[PDB]
């Protein structure tokens, strides 16, 4: 078939996918903070 | 009259309407771009 | 007085139990 | 059993996807990392740094004690080098 | 059925059964008071919750006498 | 210090011994 | 003593379940119904009603 | 027939007996009010409002 | 008077009676302690 | 076309790695006790 | 808080009076 | 008319059905989930409870949480632009604005979601018993995260969003409200515990009373997605339980309604109990017991024992659990048994 | 007032088939809700005002 | 002991009244011809 | 007589008995009757029990000042520990009721019978030609009773430490447990509540979905239940309409369409979850407790920065410091 | 509120319900007057409990 | 008291024998088909 | 006043029980077809 | 089992209910005084 790209599903998927990775990256950095 | 907290209330009452606006704006628009039958 | 009340209800539940198991409505198939 | 959306399977397999996401995914990652590692996050959320819970001597907690003048009260808590 | 004095006098008030206005009738006008009521409540709520302070309105056992 | 070097190889080893089989196509 | 004792109780237990499971299957496998009740010859349907 | 928790559906469209019903209800609520009062008047002590 | 045509009969099967009584009794066994307090 | 079974086992190890980094961080970070 | 449930119940029973007692035929779902 | 076109678009059968409800659901639901995930990793609870509560500070998935606002805030809605935060974001965070954010947002998200069920049901033309059921989880959220703290001094005593932060909510209710001794909580557990039984028992009863509709052992494939005959012998199941338990179902329509009733009724009862705990109208004691325990020093029940456990919980926790009270309990005033 | 409402409830029970509840058109029981609501609401506000 | 005086009647009526209700129905159901 | 014993075995095993007294039943039926009869008598008239072996009798029976909610059957003495205490081990009954003798007679007979009850749940399934495994679902609740009535006592060194047989007595078992093991902070318990919460959830899920998608065959004023006859050929609900709705609630592939895969999940979830909860009590019976994050996050100077984990510890100390008032003589609680 | 109540009442005694609504809120079906009333009744309830 | 011990023991032996001599009595045989 | 504690329940059960009996019958009679 | 052929139905007319209740109630009005003593 001739499927589209940007769809509603796409939007949704990204609202959760994009922040997640941004957080997983943030957290991953925290593993090195100390005192 | 028109106290700081009253000003804030408008700021929130206005910033809210906007969200309702842009939301229903986009919606009404994209809605009228496909639905053939 | 309280003891009597507690035991009574209990005795009543067990009575129920009996009747429920041995005096239920026979479960009839298809033609019900 | 179907709708307009392009079957994930195909996409997660399309070389195009990875050519895109090999860039996009690590990008977001390195961003968030920097968000923490540059100490920015600490200021965006007023979260104390390991050396900012108490003042050197003080062992008391900066408990906010009144609603309306709270923000003002909070600011003063940062004053004592907390 | 069974008509009665009072029954007849009240007969008009109950007869226009299924009578509806056409299309979207008064709907839009209604949808305005509705939004007004919604804002009205949010105000008196936020006033009670001391989120919206107004010199003159002291939400306490005081301001009484 | 960083024996993660070890894990890495012996880790990609497992999928490898079946990957080479997806290439030489046979007996999976 | 704490590590050993706990690990081995978990294992011991699940194995008793494993037992039950494989023993229950074997008895149904043998006699031959470990895959469902024969739609046609449904055993229960040939037994008198206890009701 | 009707399950126990549906016995009152016998009024869903019988405006007469529906009014007969709400009248009885109102009667009970008014009745309770009257008599709950008397109960308080028979036990309330006015000897000290302080 | 005319026999009101809106009436149906009422029913409660044996199982329901049992299920019923079980609920009443056990509730009583649960709350009696607090009633005697 | 990238074979699915590879997309998984790669994205798989990738998770065991990040989630494992978290577990290491529990004996070094601020969440330590030392 | 109890009456809320009454609302949710009676409300439902009004907008779904038709499908009350059960449903019936066809097999449409996943295709507009 | 645009309306019917707006409608048309929304009610379109996509991968993730939007619908009218979605206009309420998705915005909130996402913000709620988002705010938590935000606070969980970045915002602190220092200025609010004198507690570290985020990954950024060193907390792990168990110890992390979005803690309630100060007790000073009272029942304030704590709007970002309200008298407290004053439009400022950072301050808002430090004053526990993210709590009322998650709470109130998530609250509407549950309204939207039930509405969705209601809306989707209607379209698909099925009965809304999925909506009725979902009333139970609402009641719980409403009574515990809203009604409860609304009866107390402030939001501070509402359960904080987090794993560990919820365990203390449990321990608190024991120590202070003697919640386990509450008739409504008991019914609660009776429903959830009993509901988790029906789940298990019915599932197992079905899988092991199945007809053979295939030649394989893994009987999963052997199922007819397009109705027809019953996939499991309802008649055999009946006889089984009728001989092992003495009682057994025999009307799938009732057996399934029962499965809705039990756990939904349970959660409702557990809610009422808490609604009473708001006003502190608890089920703390049995007067007849206390009176005998006073006069007679040798009378001891498992009940009296428990109350002493509560005394210890209150005395040893209250200090760091209620900071705003500036509690100071000298070692000598602290209740303690022998040696310990 | 309770005693009177009682007697009233009785009368309305026996004389359930008053014509007022039958729709002239369909000749079957019917109540025009929309207009009733208006009526009642009028009386409410009228009494509310007075209070 | 030192219990509530009304406890007994509260429990009694709590059991009888609704049980009595059910029984009234069941028996009236049970006796409907055909 | 075709042969007495041959007949006996044919009766016992007979599938024509109102209640299937099985082979396991031959052990079950007597053991369960002893347990129940002893219980009922104990709970009503038994005298005070010196549970903690410190001569400080705890009365838990109705006739001795208790009500349903507080009353219980008190665990055997701590002086007895794990020793076997059958009636014939006491100079008299008076001594036996004082040292919590009834408790053992009850727990042992119950656990015994409740096991055979599982064995029976297999037997009848065998005699009826149906697949087994139902008894494997019942293995979870049983494995808990075992964990709570036998494993924990063996582990802790005394039956006096087993869960009491009563409402309030159970709450005691919990509150104290938490203090000594911090169970809320243990993976196995969390999985347990997941299974239980989930169970109730799914129980409501299934229950609702199905009942809501029933094919109409009933009147508007007739119980929707009557639309089903015991011994039907075809299904009584539209599992395709059910899946249609639920598939739209979340999204298609996150919804069941296979009744068999549905019901397996329906059974698998709680049983597996409860299995772990049972393994939790059985593991913490050897003092491998929940996570201890006390004083974990500390600041740059060394000060201790509290977390909710610490606030939990205070609540725990209160329980610790107050339970068994007069039973401790030394610093550490190692029993 | 009394006056507004008197005004609003008259309106509903005169103006009829827009077809769209009468259909949507299944009017002319008394078991919906209930659904709405209850919603108001419990709203009133939650408020008096607070004051 | 020494009697009760004896009696109980006897009683338990009875049932435990009935149990072993039971499944021994060709129990697999007892079932719907294949035996 | 200084009345009997069981007086209340004695009078209550004395009224309910037999009245309840009658009602059970009447209603079961009343509902017999034809 | 065979449906036992010795059973008849039971009946209590409306008047009997009334006459019954009248008896029960008044007896209660007569003995309650002595019950409370
Ligand atoms: C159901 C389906 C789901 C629906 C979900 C809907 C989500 C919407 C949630 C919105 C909730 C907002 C409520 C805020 C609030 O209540 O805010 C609380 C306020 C009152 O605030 C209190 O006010 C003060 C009370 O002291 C009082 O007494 C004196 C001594 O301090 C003082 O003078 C003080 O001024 C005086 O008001 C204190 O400061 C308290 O700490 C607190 O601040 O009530 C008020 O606004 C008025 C209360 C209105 C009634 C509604 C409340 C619900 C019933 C709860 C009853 C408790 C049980
Ligand atoms: C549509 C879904 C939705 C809903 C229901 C809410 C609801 C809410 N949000 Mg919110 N929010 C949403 C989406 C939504 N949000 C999105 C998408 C975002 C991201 C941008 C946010 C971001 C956000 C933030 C950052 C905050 C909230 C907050 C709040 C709460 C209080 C806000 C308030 O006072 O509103 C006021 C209500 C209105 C403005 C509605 C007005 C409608 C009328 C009809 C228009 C009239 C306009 C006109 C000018 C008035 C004339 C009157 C005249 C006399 C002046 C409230 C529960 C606050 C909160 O959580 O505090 C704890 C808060 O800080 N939200
Ligand atoms: C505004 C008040 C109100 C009114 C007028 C109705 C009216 C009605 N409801 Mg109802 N309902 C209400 C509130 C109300 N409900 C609330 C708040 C709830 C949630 C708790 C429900 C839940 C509910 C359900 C679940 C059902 C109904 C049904 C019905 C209908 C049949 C009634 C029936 O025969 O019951 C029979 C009544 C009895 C024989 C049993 C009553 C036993 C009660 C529980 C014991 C307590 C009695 C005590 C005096 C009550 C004190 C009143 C208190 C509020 C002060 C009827 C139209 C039924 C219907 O839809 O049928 C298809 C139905 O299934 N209702
Ligand atoms: C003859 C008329 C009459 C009068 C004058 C009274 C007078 C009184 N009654 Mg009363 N009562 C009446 C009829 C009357 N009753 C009837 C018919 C019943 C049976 C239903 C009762 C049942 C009753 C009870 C059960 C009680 C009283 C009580 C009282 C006393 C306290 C009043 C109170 O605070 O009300 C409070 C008023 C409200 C509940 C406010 C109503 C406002 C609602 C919430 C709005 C309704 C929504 C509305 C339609 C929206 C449209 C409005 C529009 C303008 C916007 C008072 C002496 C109380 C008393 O102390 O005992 C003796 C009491 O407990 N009455
Ligand atoms: C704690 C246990 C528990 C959880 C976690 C849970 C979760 C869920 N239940 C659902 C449904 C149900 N549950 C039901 C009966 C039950 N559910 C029960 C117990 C639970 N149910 C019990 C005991 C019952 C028996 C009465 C029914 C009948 C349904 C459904 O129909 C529905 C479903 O679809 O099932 C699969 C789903 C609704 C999703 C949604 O509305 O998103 C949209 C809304 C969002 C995302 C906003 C949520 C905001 C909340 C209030 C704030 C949360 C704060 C943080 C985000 C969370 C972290 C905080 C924690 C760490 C404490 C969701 C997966
Ligand atoms: C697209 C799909 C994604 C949608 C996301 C939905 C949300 C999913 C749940 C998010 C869980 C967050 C866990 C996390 O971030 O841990 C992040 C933490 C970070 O770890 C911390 O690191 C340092 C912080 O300075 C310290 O060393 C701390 O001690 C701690 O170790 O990882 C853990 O320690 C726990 C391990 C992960 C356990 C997660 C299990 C969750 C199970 C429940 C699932 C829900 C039901
Ligand atoms: C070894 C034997 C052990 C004895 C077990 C005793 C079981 C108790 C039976 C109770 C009666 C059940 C009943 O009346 O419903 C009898 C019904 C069976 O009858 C029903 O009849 C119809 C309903 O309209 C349908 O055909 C149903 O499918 C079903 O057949 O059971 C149910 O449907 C409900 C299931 C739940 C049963 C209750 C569980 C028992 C829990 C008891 C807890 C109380 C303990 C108190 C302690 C003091
Ligand atoms: C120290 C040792 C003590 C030994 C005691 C003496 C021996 C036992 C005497 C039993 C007397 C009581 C009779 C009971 C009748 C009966 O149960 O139903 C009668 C039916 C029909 O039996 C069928 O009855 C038939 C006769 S007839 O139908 O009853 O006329 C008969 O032909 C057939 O064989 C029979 O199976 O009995 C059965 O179906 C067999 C199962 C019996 C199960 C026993 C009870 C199980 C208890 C489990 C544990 C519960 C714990 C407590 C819970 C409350
Ligand atoms: C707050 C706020 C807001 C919002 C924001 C947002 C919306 C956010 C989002 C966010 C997000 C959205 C985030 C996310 C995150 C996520 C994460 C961080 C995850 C992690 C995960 C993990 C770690 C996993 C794990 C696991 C599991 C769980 C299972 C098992 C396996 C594994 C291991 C894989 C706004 C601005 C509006 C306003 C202000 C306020
Ligand atoms: C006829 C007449 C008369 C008389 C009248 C009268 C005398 C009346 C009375 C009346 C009354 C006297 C009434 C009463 C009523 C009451 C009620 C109606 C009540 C109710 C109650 C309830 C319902 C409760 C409930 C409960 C309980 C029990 C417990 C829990 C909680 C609750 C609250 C829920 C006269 C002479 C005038 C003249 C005219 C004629
Ligand atoms: C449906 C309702 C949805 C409402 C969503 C509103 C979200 C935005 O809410 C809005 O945030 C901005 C900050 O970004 C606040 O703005 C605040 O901070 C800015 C600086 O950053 C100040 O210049 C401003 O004076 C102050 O009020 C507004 O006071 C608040 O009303
Ligand atoms: Mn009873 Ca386990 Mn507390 Mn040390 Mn003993
Ligand atoms: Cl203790
Ligand atoms: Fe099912």
């Amino acid at each position: 078939v001739s499927y589209p790209i940007f769809t509603v599903r796409w939007v949704a998927v990204h609202t959760l996918a994009v922040p997640t990775i941004f957080f997983l990256g943030a957290i991953a950095a925290m593993q090195f903070i100390q005192r | 009259t028109i106290t700081p907290s009253l000003k804030g209330f408008f700021i929130g009452l206005l910033s809210g309407a906007v969200v309702l606006g842009l939301t229903f704006a986009v919606l009404i628009a994209i809605s009228q771009i496909d639905k053939v039958q | 007085m309280e003891t009597i009340t507690y035991v009574f209800i209990f005795a009543c539940i067990i009575a129920l139990f009996f009747f429920a198991i041995f005096f239920r409505e026979p479960p009839r198939i298809t033609k019900k | 059993g179907t709708t307009g959306e392009r079957p994930f399977s195909d996409i997660i397999t399309s070389v195009r996807y990875w050519v895109i996401h090999s860039i996009t995914i690590p990008a977001l990652f390195i961003a968030g990392w920097l968000f923490v590692s540059t100490g920015l996050a600490y200021d965006v959320f007023g979260t104390p740094r390991p050396d900012s819970y108490y003042a050197q001597e003080q062992r008391s907690i900066p408990l906010v004690t009144d609603r309306f003048e709270a923000k003002q009260q909070v600011e003063t808590f940062l004053e004592q080098l907390k | 059925a069974r008509r009665t004095w009072l029954g007849d006098i009240l007969r008009p008030l109950n007869s226009e059964y299924g009578k509806v206005a056409p299309g979207w009738g008064t709907t839009p006008l209604m949808a305005v008071f509705m939004g007004l009521f919604l804002v009205f409540l949010l105000i008196i709520l936020e006033i009670y919750n001391s989120t919206l302070i107004l010199d003159g309105v002291n939400v306490s056992w005081k301001a009484l006498g | 210090i960083a024996q993660l070097t070890m894990i890495a190889m012996i880790g990609i080893a497992g999928p490898m011994i079946i990957f080479l089989l997806a290439v030489r196509r046979g007996n999976l | 003593r704490s590590w050993l004792a706990t690990s081995h109780f978990v294992l011991a237990f699940f194995f008793l379940v494993g037992h039950l499971w494989h023993a229950g299957r074997a008895r149904a496998a043998a006699a031959g119904f470990e895959k469902g009740i024969d739609r046609e010859s449904e055993p229960v349907l040939s037994m008198p009603s206890l009701d | 027939g009707l399950p126990w928790y549906r016995v009152h559906t016998v009024l869903i469209n019988d405006p007469g007996r529906l009014i007969a019903a709400h009248l009885m209800h109102t009667a009970l609520v008014a009745g309770w009010a009257g008599s709950m009062a008397l109960y308080e008047l028979a036990t309330f002590d006015p000897s000290d409002p302080v | 008077m005319e026999p009101n045509p809106n009436r149906q009969p009422v029913e409660l099967n044996r199982t329901s009676l049992y299920l019923g009584l079980l609920l009443i009794l056990v509730l009583a066994l649960l709350f009696s302690s607090y009633f005697f307090n | 076309r990238i074979p699915l079974w590879i997309v998984a086992t790669v994205a798989g190890m990738g998770v065991i790695v990040i989630v494992g980094l978290f577990f290491y961080g529990a004996y070094a970070g601020l969440g330590s006790s030392l | 808080l109890l009456f809320f449930f009454g609302h949710i119940w009676h409300g439902a029973r009004t907008l779904f009076r038709d499908v009350f007692s059960g449903i019936d035929p066809e097999l449409s779902p996943e295709q507009v | 008319g645009w309306f019917d076109i707006l409608d048309d678009w929304l009610k379109r059968d996509r991968f993730v059905f939007v619908g009218w409800s979605g206009i309420l659901l998705f915005p909130c639901a996402y913000l709620a989930l988002g705010g938590w995930l935000t606070g969980t990793t970045f915002v602190t609870s220092w200025y609010t409870h004198g507690l570290a509560s985020s990954y950024l500070e060193g907390c792990n998935f168990l110890t992390v949480a979005v803690s309630t606002p100060a007790n000073s805030m009272g029942h304030s809605l704590l709007l970002l632009w309200g008298p407290e935060a004053q439009g400022d974001f950072t301050r808002w965070c430090q004053l526990g604005g993210l709590w009322t954010f998650i709470a109130l947002h998530g609250a509407f998200g549950l309204i939207g979601f039930m509405l969705r069920q209601f809306e989707i049901a209607r379209l698909v033309g099925v009965r809304p018993y999925n909506a009725i059921a979902f009333s139970a989880p609402i009641a719980v959220f409403v009574s515990v995260f809203l009604i409860y703290p609304l009866g107390q001094s402030s939001w501070f005593f509402a359960p904080s969003f987090g794993v560990a932060a919820i365990f203390r909510f449990l321990l608190f209710f024991q120590g202070f409200h003697n919640w386990t001794l509450n008739p409504f909580h008991m019914m609660g557990v009776a429903g959830v515990l009993g509901g988790a039984l029906l789940c298990a028992i019915h599932g197992a009863t079905v899988e092991n009373t199945l007809f053979q509709d295939g030649e394989g052992a893994s009987t999963f494939r052997a199922f007819n997605p397009t109705q027809a005959e019953e996939t499991y012998s309802m008649v055999t199941a009946n006889r089984f339980w009728s001989q092992i338990f003495g009682i057994a179902f025999s009307n799938k329509r009732w057996l399934h309604f029962f499965m809705l009733f039990v756990p939904v009724t349970g959660l409702w009862m557990s809610a009422i109990g808490v609604v009473g705990l708001a006003l502190n109208l608890r089920s703390y004691d049995f007067i007849s017991q206390e009176i005998r325990a006073a006069e007679d020093p040798e009378f001891e029940t498992f009940y009296t024992k428990n109350l002493l456990l509560n005394e210890g919980i209150r005395a040893w926790m209250a200090p760091q659990d209620q900071p705003h009270e500036n509690f100071v309990f000298p070692e000598e005033v602290l209740p303690r048994g022998n040696a310990l | 007032l309770s005693g009177l409402l009682f007697l009233a409830a009785c009368w309305h029970w026996v004389y359930w088939d008053l014509e007022l509840f039958r729709d002239p058109r369909t000749g079957e029981p019917a109540l025009d809700l929309p207009k009733m609501f208006g009526i009642h609401l009028f009386l409410a506000g009228l009494l509310c005002f007075g209070f | 002991m030192e219990v509530n005086q009304l406890g007994l009647i509260a429990t009694a009526l709590f059991v009888l009244v609704p049980s009595v209700f059910l029984i009234i129905l069941y028996v009236q159901t049970e006796s409907q011809q055909k | 007589s075709a042969n007495l014993w041959e007949r006996f075995c044919n009766w016992v095993t007979s599938t024509d008995n109102r209640l299937y007294v099985g082979w396991f039943g031959v052990i079950m039926i007597p053991t369960l009757l002893a347990a129940t009869i002893c219980f009922v008598i104990a709970f009503i008239a038994a005298p005070p029990v010196d549970i903690d072996g410190i001569r400080e009798p705890v009365s838990g029976s109705l006739l001795y000042g208790n009500n349903i909610i507080t009353g219980a059957v008190v665990p055997s003495s701590n002086a007895i520990g794990l020793h076997f205490y059958p009636i014939w081990e006491a100079a008299s009954l008076d001594e036996w009721l004082y040292n919590g003798g009834p408790y053992q007679l009850i727990i042992f007979h119950f656990l015994l019978g409740a096991s055979c009850y599982m064995g029976r749940q297999w037997e009848l399934s065998y005699r009826l030609g149906m697949r087994p495994w139902i008894c494997v679902a019942y293995s979870a609740p049983l494995a808990s009773a075992f964990a709570v009535f036998l494993i924990y006592p063996i582990g802790q060194g005394s039956f006096s430490d087993g869960m009491p047989l009563g409402i309030s007595g159970t709450f005691n078992f919990m509150i104290v447990f938490q203090a000594e093991h911090n169970i809320l902070m243990h993976p196995f318990h969390q999985l347990g509540v997941a299974g239980v919460f989930g169970g109730a959830l799914f129980c409501a899920m299934h229950g609702s979905l199905v009942t809501s998608s029933l094919i109409r065959e009933t009147t508007e004023t007739e119980s929707a239940n009557y639309g089903y006859k015991f011994g039907q050929e075809e299904e009584t609900y539209n599992i395709v309409a059910a899946h249609g709705y639920f598939g739209r609630l979340i999204f298609q592939y996150a919804s069941f369409n296979n009744s068999r895969s549905l019901h397996f999940f329906l059974a698998a979830w709680p049983v597996v979850g409860v299995w772990f909860t049972a393994l939790g009590i059985s593991t913490m019976a050897f003092n491998l407790n929940g996570f201890n994050f006390n004083h974990s996050v500390i600041d740059a100077k060394g000060n201790v920065i509290n977390t909710w984990a610490d606030i939990i510890n205070r609540a725990n100390l209160g329980m610790e410091v107050m339970h068994e008032r007069n039973a401790h003589n030394f610093p550490l609680d190692l029993a | 509120a009394g006056i507004v109540g008197i005004i609003a009442g008259l309106f509903h005694i005169l103006v009829r319900p827009p077809q769209r609504l009468y259909k949507a809120l299944r009017m002319g079906n008394i078991e919906t007057v209930l659904s709405s009333s209850i919603a108001a009744v419990f709203f009133a309830a939650f408020v008096v409990a607070g004051t | 008291m020494e009697t009760l011990k004896i009696t109980v023991y006897i009683v338990v032996t009875f049932f435990v024998l009935l149990f072993v001599f039971g499944f021994l009595s060709g129990d697999p045989a007892r079932n719907p088909k294949r035996k």
